[PDB]
């Protein structure tokens, strides 16, 4: 039994109240962008809606996962507590897929600034709008039609799994800071050789800069304790410790669906102008 | 200079001043005798059941 | 304008040969083209249909599988392969083009060519057949389809090509008359009666007409007495 | 349920649908600009240099195609036929330099560089400015009235005060210095990096505007 | 001497002003049955242009359409009979012939029905100095053209010298002939709209109402018309009356007329304004009836059946929908 918040109960509340205003902005920015008369145009704008369904869906589902263990312990069968942890791994790796797909945009936008407007286009944008979301409920759903194990608070560990899933994001997780790293340095190099040609009147190199620091920090903070605990746990030794860091971290991983719609949403000037 | 082009203007008010008029009421009068008797057929006002689909 | 064909069929039984057409003043590129054969005593029937950009291929359903067509629009030549040659290919071939907007199909006829050989069809048949033209008088073709030819499109589908003695037919009612220097030719229709109809004669009247019997893929129209004679 | 005739006769849509689709990818590989200085200030002077009604002129460079289209003796008001040229790249706005002693044509070109800088279609496009003429502008510098056109004006007798001034002046009659953003380049006849101008300044036109478009600005 | 002349003119002015100065047709049209709610439903769209479109013209037997490319349609079902490679558009009463012309100060004939399946230029007419705003076919041999030269032209097919030259200050915005193609009218950016005369070549009649004219067409009768100005105004003329009978006009809408025409038996008023959309006036009333939304633009072109069956629109976005 890993359920030992004994000495912590301050968690119900707090995260009820953080679900509740991540799903309200949410469904604002949601009804702010799906009017479907002039948003629907570029790529990026419906790239970015799946981030925001993909973060409403994690807020909705995982706070529920303490209420159904209150009165009635109705046990039905060991499928649906399997079934309710795999979506906790399916809309999570959607918004790593999301935000990886939107930082290759990004990264294409500069690296051939003439052939954008042709290379991405909405046709061969749906694909891998559709294509991410499969491949996280395939990798998902996979342990149910796999073989099993060392013991979560569900028996469902697969310590090879695991090893597994981290492998995977931490590819994306890299990459997006790649992308992000050299559309700093293309612009920084594009302004300092217009300034060096001579046509004085760089602004939008320290603008991007501000956008895109405050970016990779919020990347790093809100997927860094997680991961490292995760790794930690490769021994398959674990203390309360261990328990009430990850009870803790919970919501660092929730913030997310907080923040970074929030930065994503707002630093576009397009959408404040819309309205 | 100028005053070929004033002449050139001033035959054009001379000439417009001789044309005959009649009351407005006629005219209103015909519009709308026109007006109601085609009424019979137009889709555009009664549509009655080309395009359909 | 202008189509020439190529390719004279004189080969013994079980051989194969090409029939080759070039046209000339044309945008063969967007011009469906037909193949038509005449036997010395019949009727013209369809063999093949090509539409453009090559997506319809359609064939002849007494022979299927035999034969086949190849296009060259850059070299606007339109030739046909023939396969498995028997008895009974002793006929005139034409290479009839045709277009459709939404507008006269049919329009040209080529000269064609012969072939012989070394040794759900509609069907009509009336009393009077190979009526003699009187001179000094009026001629009337009178025909029965045994469809209702009349579509829900409300074109009625209504051909009437004239074959003179001599190399090659001509087009009289498109579907009603076409762009042809005569004016005299009529086309009545009435749900299945069809009338052809000559307001007066001339020498360059006299000919052989030939029916309308067609709504499907197969354009087997070719129902009709040789009034040559 | 179609008939035999219109069976083919959608065939020559979807034909025609595809010629449409293939000949419309070839007019957004292609770059407008739009030339609208004054009339005698070389705009004609200005096309060679580079290689009725509106005359479109064909440029390559860089594996990139340009298309300019001179508006030159149109003669009518230009309220009724602007509408065609908006989401034109950038506008080539030329200016003599030197028509500052005609007492004034350069109040008509500083007029006119208000009247297209303020425009309502042309809100977020770029204009490049090219102060032309240094020859005579330069060689003139000895008995300049320069004062004349410019009383709030107190300068040395080089050129490089003067141009400055007026540069400055130029650039005071934008209102929208959020989205456009006015390029000068100092042209004179005899250059020879007139095309690598305009070109740097639409690469950086194409850049912030994608950038605008995917989200970072 | 001058100043003579200036009063003479003056004077003109007057007599032509107290001779024009009735009844009101608003107040004379009362106790009448209003339309009611008129909600014609989009029924055909037609894909295809990338491009803003400026122009259209309905075919003869009001079943085909013409739409730098130049599209004929198909009305009923949903094809592209022919695409040709601009201000004005024009289809021939016969069918065989299409007209194009724009800012090149240009008209080309183009010929549709011919031997070898092609169209090609029959004819390129020129001669103006400026730009065409609008061209008709007079006959199957005539056509007329008014540009921004402010002067409007009637010329020769068979031969391409100008015929008649038509002068009397602004651009010329419009062209409208009369049903029975023997009158033709005319309405210019300085506020002002001329009736004039084909088989003379001489004005007729002036109409004075303000900002420039950018739309006219004429009443089915023949003996009126309707002008759409830029100040968010829409006006009925009266050749018998030579005045103004109406303003077609609301207070919540500042917003200019791109295009004006009439419906069969002259009942039904379609503006269509450059607010995203267009309106549905009743020519014989002060008050709208029905609104056509559903454009993402700028509406700029706007036709009519010959038998009132069909309502076809263009915006500058690149559909052009056809409304039942
Ligand atoms: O049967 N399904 O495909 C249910 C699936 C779902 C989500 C949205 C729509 O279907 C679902 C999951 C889920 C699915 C695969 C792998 C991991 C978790 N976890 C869930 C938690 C709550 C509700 C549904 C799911």
């Amino acid at each position: 039994m890993v359920l030992n918040p004994s000495q912590q109960l301050a968690i119900a509340v707090l995260s009820l109240t953080l679900g509740t205003f991540t799903v309200l902005e949410n469904l604002l920015v949601l009804c702010v962008i799906l009017h479907s008369r002039s948003l629907r145009c570029r790529p990026s704008y419906h790239f970015i809606g799946s981030l925001a369904v993909a973060d409403l869906l994690g807020s909705v589902i995982f706070v529920y996962s303490f209420i159904d263990f209150h009165v009635f312990h109705r046990k039905d069968s060991r499928n649906v507590f399997l079934f309710k942890l795999g979506g906790v791994t399916a809309s999570f790796t959607a918004s790593v897929g999301s935000l990886f797909l939107t930082a290759i945009d990004r990264y294409i936008s500069i690296h051939r600034p003439l052939a954008y407007k042709r290379i991405v286009t909405r046709p061969k944008a749906v694909v891998a709008f559709c294509l991410m979301w499969t491949i996280a409920i395939v990798i998902a759903v996979l342990p149910l039609l796999g073989w099993n194990c060392c013991s979560d608070i569900f028996p469902h560990i697969d310590e090879t799994y695991l090893m597994f899933w981290i492998g995977v994001t931490s590819v994306l997780l890299l990459f997006i800071v790649y992308a992000y790293m050299y559309i700093l340095w293309k612009a920084h190099s594009h302004a300092v050789r217009m300034i060096q040609r001579g046509t004085q009147k760089a602004r939008m190199d320290i603008r991007l800069a501000k956008t895109l620091v405050l970016i990779l920090v919020v990347l790093i903070i809100c997927w860094g304790p997680l991961l490292a605990i995760m790794v930690y746990d490769v021994f398959g030794k674990m203390n309360k410790l261990i328990k009430t860091v990850f009870a803790f971290c919970s919501m660092l991983c929730l913030l997310n669906s907080t923040v970074n719609p929030i930065i994503y949403a707002l630093r576009s000037k397009d959408l404040r102008h819309a309205f | 200079a100028s005053i070929a082009q004033a002449r050139k203007l001033v035959e054009q008010l001379k000439m417009e001043a001789n044309i005959d008029r009649i009351k407005v009421s006629k005219a209103a009068a015909d519009l709308m005798a026109y007006c109601e008797a085609h009424a019979k057929e137009d889709p555009l006002l009664t549509p009655v059941p080309p395009f359909r689909e | 304008v202008q189509l020439v064909e190529s390719g004279g069929g004189l080969v013994q039984p079980g051989g194969s040969r090409k029939l080759s057409c070039s046209a000339s003043g044309f945008a063969f590129s967007s011009f469906g083209m037909h193949w038509v054969r005449q036997a010395p005593e019949k009727g013209l029937e369809w063999v093949a249909y090509i539409s453009s950009g090559s997506g319809t291929i359609y064939y002849a359903d007494t022979v299927k599988g035999r034969f086949t067509i190849s296009r060259d629009d850059p070299k606007n030549t339109l030739f046909l392969q023939m396969t498995s040659l028997r008895s009974e290919d002793t006929a005139m071939y034409y290479c009839v083009r045709s277009i459709y907007y939404y507008s006269s199909p049919f329009d040209f006829w080529g000269q064609g060519t012969t072939l012989t050989v070394s040794s759900s069809d509609i069907v009509m048949t009336q009393a009077t057949s190979s009526v003699p033209v009187t001179p000094g008088e009026s001629v009337s073709i009178s025909c029965r389809s045994s469809k209702s030819l009349l579509h829900s499109n409300g074109n009625t589908y209504l051909y009437w090509f004239l074959q003179r003695p001599g190399q090659s037919p001509q087009l009289l009612i498109y579907r009603n008359l076409a762009s042809g220097v005569p004016d005299r030719f009529s086309g009545s229709g009435s749900g299945t009666a069809f009338t052809l109809t000559i307001s007066r004669l001339e020498a360059e009247d006299v000919g052989v007409y030939y029916c309308m019997q067609h709504l499907e893929y197969p354009l087997t129209f070719g129902a009709g007495t040789k009034l040559e004679l | 349920t179609l008939s035999a005739e219109d069976k083919a006769a959608v065939e020559r849509s979807k034909m025609i649908d595809r010629n449409l689709r293939e000949d419309g990818e070839k007019a957004a590989r292609e770059v407008k600009l739009l030339l609208l200085g004054a009339g005698e200030s070389g705009k004609s002077t200005i096309v060679k240099q580079m290689k009725t009604g509106i005359v479109e002129t064909h440029f390559t460079f860089k594996d990139l195609h340009f298309k300019m289209f001179d508006v030159g003796g149109q003669r009518s008001e230009r309220k009724k036929w602007i509408h065609c040229f908006e989401g034109v790249t950038a506008i080539i706005f030329c200016v003599a330099l030197s028509d500052y002693d005609l007492v004034n044509r350069m109040h008509e070109s500083m007029k006119l560089f208000d009247s297209i800088c303020n425009n309502k279609w042309f809100t977020d496009t770029s204009i490049i400015l090219f102060l032309n003429k240094k020859d005579l502008f330069e060689e003139k510098i000895k008995k300049s009235p320069l004062t004349i056109c410019y009383p709030e004006y107190a300068g040395s007798n080089t050129y490089e005060e003067a141009a400055a001034y007026i540069q400055c002046q130029f650039e005071d009659l934008n209102k929208r210095k959020d989205t456009k953003e006015i390029y000068t380049h100092f042209t004179c006849a005899t250059d020879t990096k007139n095309v690598q101008f305009v070109f740097d300044a639409v690469t950086d036109v194409i850049i912030k505007n994608n950038l605008k478009d995917c989200g970072l600005f | 001497e001058l100043d003579q002349l200036r009063q003479e003119a003056e004077q003109l002015k007057n007599q032509i002003r107290d001779a024009r100065k009735d009844a009101t047709l608003s107040q004379i049209t009362n106790n009448i049955d209003p339309v009611g709610r008129i909600q014609m439903r989009t029924r055909r769209t037609l894909r295809g242009h990338l491009a803003k479109i400026y122009a259209m013209h309905w075919g003869t037997d009001s079943r085909l359409l013409v739409s730098g490319k130049l599209i004929i349609w198909d009305s009923y079902t949903t094809n592209k009979v022919h695409a040709i490679p601009v201000m004005t558009c024009a289809y021939a009463p016969s069918g065989n012939y299409v007209a194009c012309g724009g800012l090149d100060n240009i008209c080309s004939i183009y010929n549709l029905k011919t031997r070898e399946g092609n169209v090609r230029v029959s004819r390129e007419l020129a001669g103006h100095t400026g730009y065409l705003s609008c061209c008709r076919f007079l006959d199957d041999n005539q056509i007329v053209t008014s540009s921004g030269d402010t002067t409007c032209a009637l010329w020769d097919i068979e031969t391409g010298q100008q015929t008649t030259t038509f002068t009397g200050t602004g651009d010329v915005m419009s062209l409208s002939l009369a049903p029975d193609t023997r009158l033709f009218v005319s309405g210019a950016c300085d506020a002002s709209a001329k009736l004039w005369d084909v088989r003379e070549g001489m004005c007729r009649q002036t109409f004075t109402g303000e900002s420039d004219i950018n739309a006219i067409c004429f009443f089915p009768n023949g003996n009126a018309f309707a002008t759409g100005s830029d100040d968010a105004t829409c006006r009925l003329f009266d050749l018998r009356a030579d005045q103004e009978l109406m303003t077609y006009s609301h207070d919540n809408i500042i917003c200019g007329i791109t295009s004006v025409s009439f419906s069969k038996s002259g009942r039904l008023l379609l503006a269509g304004y450059d607010d995203f959309n267009c309106n549905v006036w009743d020519a014989l009333k002060a008050d709208r009836a029905g609104v056509l939304a559903g454009h993402d633009n700028r509406v700029s072109c706007l036709g009519v059946t010959d038998d009132g069956m069909a309502v076809a629109t263009g915006s500058w976005d690149s559909f052009l929908k056809i409304w039942n």
